[PDB]
C-alpha cells in the first residue's frame, strides 16, 4: 500500500507488511512493473543494518528501508518522475537467489 | 544483465517449448547459479517455478525443468498444458544488480 496519483517530483512512501514469519531472519526486493509488462529492480537491503543498494534508476531519489519488530518494509520515493510509473511488489528472499512470496502489487502513477 | 529470446512463443497443447536466457555477467557465485524463472499468470503477480537454475520449487509440477551454463540457461515445459500461458521471466541473483529477463509470451496455439 501507499501507491496513487501523484504529480512529477512528488513524494511517496510504498508499504509491504510481511506475515507467515519472522520479518527479520530473510531479506526483501522491492521490484516493479511497468504498463508495457517490463520488470525492474527498485532496490535491495539488508533489513538488520538499514543498508540499501539500487539501480542508477533511482540511485538517490528512493530509499528502502524496514523494521524488523513491526514486520514492515518501506520504500520512500522522491522526486519522481513520470518513468516511476508501475505497479511495485515486494517480495520475501529466499536463500540466495530468488524471493518466498508474497506481495499483490501497489499501483503508483506519476501524471 | 540479461537477454531473453524469444520475444512471443505459439505453442501448441502437448508441444513442448524452451526459452532461453544470456547473462552479460556470470551469474555463478559460491558454487551456485543464481538464476531463476518466473511465470507471471495474466492478471497477478509472478511466481517462482525454479531457482538457483534447476531446482523446482515446491508446487510446481515436473512441466518444468531449468538448465544452463556459463551464461546460456534454458526453461523447458515438455508437455504445454493450458494453465502456462503467460509470460515468462528468467532473473539472476549472482551480482549486483539483480536483474530480469524482458519476458517470453507463451500463448497457446488453438482451432
Amino acid at each position: 500500500s501507499g501507491p496513487e496519483l501523484k504529480k512529477p517530483g512528488e513524494t511517496v512512501k510504498i508499504s509491504c507488511k510481511a506475515s507467515g514469519y519472522t520479518f527479520t531472519n530473510y531479506g526483501m526486493n522491492w521490484v516493479k512493473q511497468a504498463p508495457g509488462e517490463g520488470l525492474k529492480w527498485m532496490g535491495w537491503i539488508n533489513t538488520s543494518s538499514g543498508k540499501a543498494t539500487y539501480a542508477d534508476d533511482f540511485k538517490g531519489r528512493f530509499a528502502f528501508s524496514l523494521k524488523p519488530s513491526a514486520s514492515t518494509a518501506y520504500l520512500q520515493i522522491n522526486n519522481l518522475k513520470n518513468e516511476d510509473m508501475a505497479t511495485y511488489f515486494c517480495a520475501r528472499l529466499g536463500y540466495r537467489s530468488y524471493f518466498d512470496f508474497w506481495g499483490q502489487g501497489t499501483t503508483l502513477t506519476v501524471s | 544483465l540479461m537477454t531473453q529470446i524469444p520475444a512471443s512463443l505459439a505453442v501448441s497443447l502437448g508441444q513442448r517449448a524452451t526459452i532461453s536466457c544470456k547473462a552479460s555477467q556470470s551469474v555463478d557465485y559460491e558454487g551456485d547459479s543464481y538464476m531463476n524463472w518466473y511465470q507471471q499468470k495474466p492478471g497477478q503477480p509472478p511466481k517462482l517455478l525454479i531457482y538457483a537454475a534447476s531446482n523446482l520449487e515446491s508446487g510446481i509440477p515436473a512441466r518444468f525443468s531449468g538448465s544452463g551454463s556459463g551464461t546460456d540457461f534454458t526453461l523447458n515445459i515438455h508437455p504445454v498444458e493450458e494453465e502456462d500461458a503467460a509470460t515468462y521471466y528468467c532473473q539472476q541473483s549472482n551480482g549486483d544488480p539483480y536483474t530480469f529477463g524482458g519476458g517470453t509470451k507463451l500463448d497457446t496455439k488453438r482451432a
